[PDB]
RNA sequence: UUUUUCGCGU
């Protein structure tokens, strides 16, 4: 049991490791703030990545879809993407409504336009 | 001198930044927009700018505008303007429509010859019923057609007017008020500007945008006649014109509503005539899915429109406030009464559509009845970089796990090819699970493998195992195309007007710095004046990575040709960066592409069908790619491709992309685009960063690595279907991919089947968005929609097993000169032809293609022959002596008669017809000169009162007896004809047969290479007459002449590269000028060209003398007469050869007799329709689609090791079988084939003997497979509508085994059921009615024995030694005993 | 046989650890690594220029 | 006790593992003996490839 | 037994590469601008002890 | 008018 017990502690240990490399994430080595080079591929624990990027430290487009995809959840955009009805934006719903009846705002005129 | 001839098609880009500069030039101030452009041009402005200006008339315009009595407009305003042109007089609308009926009635005349042998064979001024109602009723042309033919006729005449006037003088100026009224034109190479004295409104554009304003015109004249034909068509026959039907005014009215909102929303209402896309594929929707499903798409489709729209208005607001367009946006723009105009424009689209699957698949053709946007490179480029040098965040498990995917993959693909794992260094990485898989070799299924193993497979190192070709392939890195200037002398492209005079003496000081190579623009000047080339230079730039941190690397970029996107950029690079990237993207289609079978750069229809086929639940995921090159990085792109370089042994040879691009400036590199420089920088690194240029791409670039880009989407995919646990079947094909999503499930209470695939397809629409955003990628709900049984690639629909095509979207643009150079007639013809063999291939509509190209033929032949550019009048002069000559031969007593005929005549013996009566109803055929003998019979049979039902008799009207006299005597003066047949199986020699351009222009191309700086093309060239003659003399001596034989000799021997290459440079525009620095056309070559197009004219004279050249008597007997007999005999005295054997094959029409109902002699091919029903047009049967592929050869491939050949290696090691097997019978073979070995590979006879794939077929003359026989044999009609019909062979084997026993036949039989198929079809368009049975009795006469005959000679080894020695620089890789000595390991 | 179990189960997780240390060192190069001249030793030799090395070596 | 022996050296093998990863973790976000093992790794690698292509180059003669 | 030896054997060889890749990635992250001249002037003295080696 | 411009490709 001495072997085994020796062992537990390596088994223990061995999945801290991989525990925290799955949480361990890698940026691009895209440009410098300044833009006067290139920075290297920064890479790091979850946590401070997004630390990094509430704070603006590396920059990018979307931050808050950028917290969301880190912390594994589902953002309000990604939602819309793939929700099971889309809504209508108040353009699109003028359209509906216009494309959805028969013409009575007449208008049939080219020269008009 | 030389000549500048413009081209009468755009086929290129209506460039921004040239019409803001000519604008801002004109108007002293800015046109189009701030950027530098126009204060650069109003600085120092272009010569031909000012040439422009300098006009009296346009000094006067200018004067005017500025007097404030004209009003600046946009030239989207000017072509709807143009469009809507409601200023037509009487007297040209009667001239035009008196035309229109003239080319009208001609059409008809010469389609009826083609309609009467059509209906004589399947029996069944004007002779045909049929036609006589066809032209009784489009008697009176339509007023929307009148005016469509005006309007075209109109810009055509003066385009052609600016050309020959061009082409006479330089720097000429068309100054047009009288062609159209009221607008004036002062049409240019280099400027286009408009006025309107009635509507007092001026722009200027570009010659582009003429070009797109005329092809506009011609386009909507082709939709509406098209649509015209084939509604006259279905009056009398519902099933004999197109599948799809309009009444044309709801076309005119879409082309007003279309054009009216981009003239509303200038140049910004392309984003939304683009999203009509959504529209159209909503429409099918609502037919075809379900209600889930369409109501989904149609809202999404509804907020992409409306966002277009918004982002449009947005966009032109902003961009023209601060311009000369300040005034000029609608009145409708502000209060938003445009979304009624779209809204109408929307409705009408739906009611053309008509609620119909073939409409609304037609329907496809308004994206191109619309010009091009005036592409913004600059904005395009600042999209591109917002897009590219932005931080992406990856999960250190998602990049494991992908590249885990990949190595699965590659695994699977090495495993299932060469039945082995690859070497592979970390053996200690697998655990013992993995172990067992690389000991034993096999691999686990998706069901079984898992995230874990895909974790652990991340780790594994590759040996190489793929070899780099140490010779660079100049086949692969010749082209015609253009390079960027290295860094230093990225300047160069800009003009030097526009650059600064420091930038201007900086580069002429860094010219003289530079070699000649790459001081150049063009890559064939590139690789020509290279005087220090090598063949080993690739190899050891890959090898040392010379890219790697090279100075002089830069990426320009340019806006894409005939785009409705604006943001397409495509992108150059200098030559050596070329050559890595195309060496990149060649080995991953040789040794990786085929390890993912997904990725088509493979038949659409085929494709197609490969996708039509408690509870398994189906859905469809459509997702465009146009911006998935952009979202890769290093640490996503690379992680994969690191396994090629390991596989290949190479580094940094497959990721050079994003380990170079991200250290060189992306610029803009456009004449008209310049960057502002400043002062003392001469450099690109140190140059500012605007909108013009910028730096740190960080990111992909079209086109490039695309190859890689797909099969690390197809791993990611793969990934999916395993996280996800569905089967998936992605068909991805280039920048658009299909995804087939298969997953059981257990039905739950109260749900069916709908509703559960709706489900299935949100999860795996989650599930695609996540794992995208963890790799990298932000899809949108724009680019992906949601599906449950659409096949849709390539704009193709497809449900229920029946295909619904597009043909009129792509026998569009139809005119005189198309895809032609220098004017070619000829081949201006057969480009004619083969577009309009589009809408029988695909629409179904035989009798509607004929008119179509007859229409335009006519149009071609006797309407713009006069005007050609070129030659004034020599060509039409030509064709009147022609035309006088065919009515003097024949007893036609009219010209036009005269001129039907030549129409009607094939083009092989000097005539007029490009689509031969077998392209009807067969693609491919054995061989040409049968089937344009029994061409010209069939249509001979129209004049003299022949019957094709019965066998071919002798009357008293002996024309077709004297043509076909005229065909079989005349003088032999033949050369060249061993090498002649080897560069062409099927050429007929001794001035029997036209000549191609290729065949004029060798000489010139010779001549420019001998004197190049080039050592390789130098004594290519140098060496090219003498290696023609040996190439002759080489197998002269053999007795019987097998031409597929010497073809398989011509490509075994190494002038094939060479001539290939001499080949593509007599493509190019203008031959001995590639060395001189001019885009212009020399004298020589006009006069060339001339004399080549005269003498193709003047053929029919030659081939069809006024005295029969036997003595004004001894013509042929009808009676008892063999076409392929007849067509033997005149090959073989053309080349004055004893015997040539293995080419001549019967014609299947001629010799299939046509009966619809059996008997006692039913000994044919029984073919019958399998769907209870009359029509079957449109609809999918039982059977399998006929592929109609050619039977394959038995081969017994050697067990050795192929991933150490290269591809082009194992070519010639294939070609040296093939020559072994068919010339086994040689007294010369043993030391023929050792020296042959000896000279194209390192190896000798006996150990290149052990890599032969031995043939086990004993006849060579049926199962050959060269690349100059056809290896499939398909139907006129498509796959889906041969699934309708069964074929018998066995009464046909019966007779053929009763005659000619035991023993292999000429005749090939895929090509008898092709006919069938697309016989009975052709009968049920033509009838209105399919029959039950159609019988093929074969005509006995025709067919022949073939047998493999035995050759008697010796073939001559010093010849074939000096043909060696002379092209010893295009052999392939010699196989070194290094290479050798692993061929056999295990 | 649980040692032998146990022994199989760390050797999957270090085969797990493996994949994913390497899988960070081929992303971890970069275009940066170009630049510098160190790529190579991140990714190490490979076949060709070894080969070029060796036929420099005999030249 | 040579299976506890060599399960105590890989404890400490893992604790070495803890600290580099934590300490390259540490330098990327927020020597030279090191570099002399991983050149000499580099070349054990190099030599190994360079051990097969010399015995592919002798099979060959 | 033998299977012990062999799996310790080969858990001792992997534990070996991930100290080599650890190795590898400190260097390369470490050293801003300054280590990077040691590893080419390490790869080129690499590359001359090769051709030495392949000489002798 | 630094060869009018014209990528990779299917």
């Amino acid at each position: 049991d001495n072997i085994t017990a020796r062992l537990d502690r390596i088994d223990e240990k061995l999945s801290e490791i991989l525990g925290m490399l799955h949480t361990l994430v890698v940026a691009s080595a895209g440009p410098t703030s300044a833009r006067d080079g290139i920075r290297d591929a920064m890479v790091g624990l979850r946590e401070e990545m997004i630390e990094k990027i509430r704070t603006e430290a590396l920059m990018t487009n979307d931050r808050l879809e950028a917290m969301a995809r880190l912390r594994n959840e589902e953002s309000e955009k990604m939602a819309k993407d793939t929700s099971d009805e889309v809504s209508l934006n108040p353009t699109s719903e003028k359209l509906n409504n216009l494309l959805e009846g028969n013409d009575s705002d007449n208008d049939l005129s080219l020269e008009d336009f | 001198a030389n000549v500048y001839l413009t081209d009468s098609y755009l086929k290129g880009v209506i460039s921004f930044s040239e019409c803001n500069a000519l604008g801002s030039y004109i108007f002293n101030g800015p046109y189009l927009k701030n950027d530098y452009t126009n204060l650069i041009s109003r600085q120092n402005p272009l010569i031909e700018h000012m040439n422009l200006k300098k006009l009296n008339i346009t000094q006067s315009l200018i004067s005017k505008y500025h007097k404030g009595e004209i009003k600046l407009e946009e030239p989207t305003y000017f072509q709807s303007l143009l469009m809507t042109y409601k200023s037509m007089t009487s007297s040209e609308q009667i001239a035009t429509t008196n035309l229109l009926k003239k080319i009208i009635r001609r059409a008809i005349e010469i389609s009826d010859v083609k309609v009467y042998a059509i209906l004589n064979k399947l029996g069944l001024t004007i002779k045909t019923t049929l036609l006589k109602k066809l032209m009784c009723s489009m008697q009176h042309p339509p007023s929307w057609l009148i005016h469509w033919f005006n309007l075209y006729t109109k810009l055509n005449n003066i385009l052609t007017q600016y050309r020959s006037n061009e082409v006479k003088n330089h720097g000429f100026t068309l100054i047009d008020n009288q062609t159209l009224s009221g607008f004036q034109f002062i049409l240019n190479q280099y400027g286009c500007i408009v006025y309107h004295k009635e509507l007092k409104r001026i722009t200027v554009t570009t010659y582009n945008q003429f070009l797109t304003w005329k092809d506009i015109s011609l386009s909507r004249l082709n939709v509406c006649l098209i649509t015209w034909i084939s509604n006259c068509l279905n009056t009398l026959n519902k099933s004999l014109g197109l599948r799809c039907g309009f009444n044309n005014v709801i076309l005119t009215q879409l082309f007003l509503y279309g054009d009216c909102i981009l003239k509303l929303f200038h140049n910004e209402g392309f984003y939304i005539i683009k999203e009509v896309e959504g529209f159209i594929m909503s429409l099918i929707l609502n037919i075809t899915e379900e209600d889930q499903f369409r109501k989904r798409f149609y809202n999404s489709m509804l907020n992409n429109i409306t966002d277009a729209a918004n982002k449009a208005q947005k966009n032109l607001l902003s961009r023209v406030c601060h311009t000369l367009l300040d005034k000029t946006v609608s009145d409708n723009i502000i209060n938003g009464r445009w979304i009624i105009l779209l809204s109408k424009f929307l409705k009408l689209i739906k009611l053309a559509g008509d609620n119909n699957l073939n409409n609304l698949s037609e329907l496809y053709f308004l994206f191109r009845i619309f010009g091009h946007p005036m592409v913004d490179e600059r904005q395009a480029m600042d999209a591109v970089k917002i897009n590219c040098n932005e931080t992406k965040f990856y999960l250190l498990s998602s990049l494991s796990m992908l590249r885990g995917a990949f190595i699965y993959r590659i695994i699977k693909g090495f495993v299932n090819n060469y039945n082995r794992w690859p070497t592979l260094r970390n053996a200690i990485v697998l655990p013992l699970r993995w172990l067992t898989y690389y000991k034993l070799n096999t691999y686990p299924s998706l069901l079984e493998l898992t995230e874990r193993d895909l974790i652990v497979l991340s780790g594994l190192r590759f040996y190489r195992e793929f070899r780099l070709p140490k010779k660079v392939d100049l086949e692969m890195i010749i082209n015609d195309k253009a390079i960027s200037p290295p860094k230093n002398l990225i300047w160069t492209s800009f003009p030097r007007n526009y650059m600064p005079s420091h930038i201007q003496n900086y580069i002429e000081h860094e010219k003289l710095k530079f070699s000649e190579s790459d001081k150049s623009r063009r890559v064939l000047e590139y690789y020509l004046r290279d005087n220090k080339f090598n063949e080993c230079d690739l190899y050891n730039c890959v090898v040392n990575q010379s890219y790697l941190n090279n100075p002089n690397h830069v990426v320009s970029l340019t806006g894409k040709e005939r785009e409705l996107s604006v943001g397409r950029m495509f992108a150059m690079q200098p030559g050596m960066f070329r050559q890595v990237q195309i060496l990149a993207e060649k080995m991953i289609a040789e040794n990786i592409l085929q390890f993912f079978p997904e990725s088509l750069t493979r038949e659409l229809q085929k494709i197609l069908e490969l996708k039509a086929g408690n509870y398994i639940s189906k859905c469809s995921i459509i997702t465009d790619l146009s911006k998935f090159n952009q979202a890769f990085r290093y640490e996503t792109s690379c992680i994969c491709s690191d396994v090629l370089d390991e596989l290949h042994g190479v580094q940094s040879l497959f990721s050079w992309l994003h380990l170079t691009i991200p250290h060189v400036t992306i610029i803009c590199t456009y004449r008209h685009a310049p960057p502002y420089i400043g002062d003392h920088i001469v450099d690109l690194n140190n140059v500012d960063e605007q909108s013009g240029l910028y730096r740190y791409h960080m990111g992909g670039i079209e086109g490039w690595c695309q190859k890689l880009w797909t099969i690390e989407a197809i791993s990611l995919l793969d990934l999916i279907s395993l996280k996800g646990k569905f089967s998936i079947t992605a068909l991805i094909n280039g920048d658009n991919q299909s995804i087939d999503i298969s997953k059981p499930i257990r039905l739950m209470e109260g749900q069916t089947h709908a509703q559960a695939d709706y489900l299935l397809a949100l999860n795996s629409l989650k599930l695609l968005y996540k794992e995208y955003a963890g790799i990298g990628h932000k899809l949108k709900g724009t680019e992906t929609y949601i599906s449950r049984d659409m096949q849709f690639m390539s704009k193709t629909i497809q449900h229920n097993g029946v295909y619904y095509p597009a043909s009129i979207k792509k026998v569009l643009r139809v005119g005189p000169w198309i895809n032609t150079i220098l004017d070619d007639f000829k081949v201006s013809l057969e480009s004619i032809g083969s577009l309009t063999q589009e809408l029988e291939y695909r629409g179904e509509s035989l009798l509607c293609s004929l008119i179509f190209r007859n229409v335009w033929l006519y149009n071609q032949i006797a309407l713009q022959l006069k005007n050609h550019a070129l030659c004034n009048n020599k060509l039409y002069l030509d064709i009147l002596k022609v035309l006088k000559h065919l009515k003097t031969f024949f007893n036609l007593d009219n010209i036009d008669t005269a001129l039907t005929l030549y129409m009607n005549l094939p083009m092989l013996f000097g005539g007029g017809d490009p689509n031969l009566l077998y392209r009807s109803f067969y693609r491919r055929t054995p061989d040409f000169l049968t089937e344009a003998i029994v061409h010209s019979v069939f249509i001979l049979s129209y004049y003299t009162n022949h019957d094709l039902k019965d066998k071919l008799q002798d009357l008293s009207d002996d024309r077709l007896n004297k043509f076909l006299t005229c065909i079989i005597t005349f003088d032999k003066n033949p050369n060249a004809e061993f090498v002649t047949l080897m560069r062409d199986p099927q050429a007929l020699g001794s001035e029997r047969q036209a000549k191609i351009t290729s065949e004029i222009n060798r000489l010139a191309v010779t001549e420019v290479l001998s004197t190049a700086p080039n050592k390789i093309f130098s004594k290519s060239a140098q060496h090219y007459t003498t290696t023609e003659i040996d190439l002759n003399d080489i197998m002269q001596n053999i007795e019987p002449t097998y031409p597929h034989g010497l073809r398989v000799v011509y490509e075994s021997l190494p002038f094939y590269k060479a001539e290939k290459i001499v080949n593509l440079i007599s493509g190019t525009k203008s031959i001995t000028n590639i060395l001189e620095k001019t885009s212009a056309i020399d004298l020589t070559d006009i006069d060339r060209a001339t004399e080549m197009m005269r003498k193709n004219i003047t053929l029919l004279i030659r081939i069809l003398p006024l005295d029969c050249n036997r003595d004004k008597r001894e013509i042929l007997s009808m009676e008892n007469l063999s076409i392929t007999e007849l067509s033997k005999y005149v090959r073989e005295r053309s080349w004055s050869l004893s015997n040539i054997v293995g080419v001549t094959s019967p014609s299947i029409m001629y010799t299939m007799d046509i009966k619809y109902t059996t008997s006692t002699i039913s000994s044919g091919i029984i073919i019958e329709k399998y769907n209870v029903n009359s029509l079957t047009r449109g609809e999918r049967g039982p059977t399998k689609p006929w592929v109609g592929s050619s039977t394959q050869e038995k081969k017994t491939m050697p067990v050795y090791n192929r991933q150490v050949l290269t591809k082009k290696q194992r070519d010639q090691i294939d070609l040296l079988a093939k020559l072994d097997w068919v010339y086994a019978s040689i007294d010369n073979k043993d030391e023929f084939m050792e020296e042959l070995s000896i000279g194209t590979l390192g190896l000798t006879y006996e150990k290149a003997k052990k890599l032969f794939p031995q043939y086990l077929s004993v006849n060579y003359l049926h199962r050959l497979t060269v690349s100059s026989r056809p290896c499939e044999f398909p139907a006129s009609i498509p796959a889906y509508r041969t699934t309708n019909y069964h074929f018998d062979t066995s009464p046909i084997n019966r007779i053929l085994t009763e005659k000619y026993g035991d023993e292999d036949i000429d005749i090939v039989f895929q090509n008898c059921i092709s006919f069938g198929l697309s016989l009975m079809s052709v009968v049920e368009q033509f009838t209105n009615v399919c029959p039950n049975r159609i019988i093929l009795i074969p005509k006995l006469n025709e067919i022949h024995l073939m047998k493999p005959p035995i050759f008697t000679g010796d073939v001559d080894i010093h010849k074939l030694k000096q043909v060696i020695q002379k092209q010893h620089m295009f052999l392939p890789d010699k196989i070194s005993l290094t290479q050798y000595v692993e061929l056999f390991l295990s | 046989d649980n040692i032998t179990a146990r022994l199989d189960r760390i050797d999957e997780k270090l085969s797990e650890i493996l994949g994913m240390l390497h899988t960070l060192v081929v992303a971890s190069a970069g275009p940066t690594s170009a630049r510098d001249g160190i790529r190579d030793a991140m990714v190490g030799l490979r076949e060709e220029m070894i080969e070029k090395i060796r036929t420099e070596a005999l030249m």
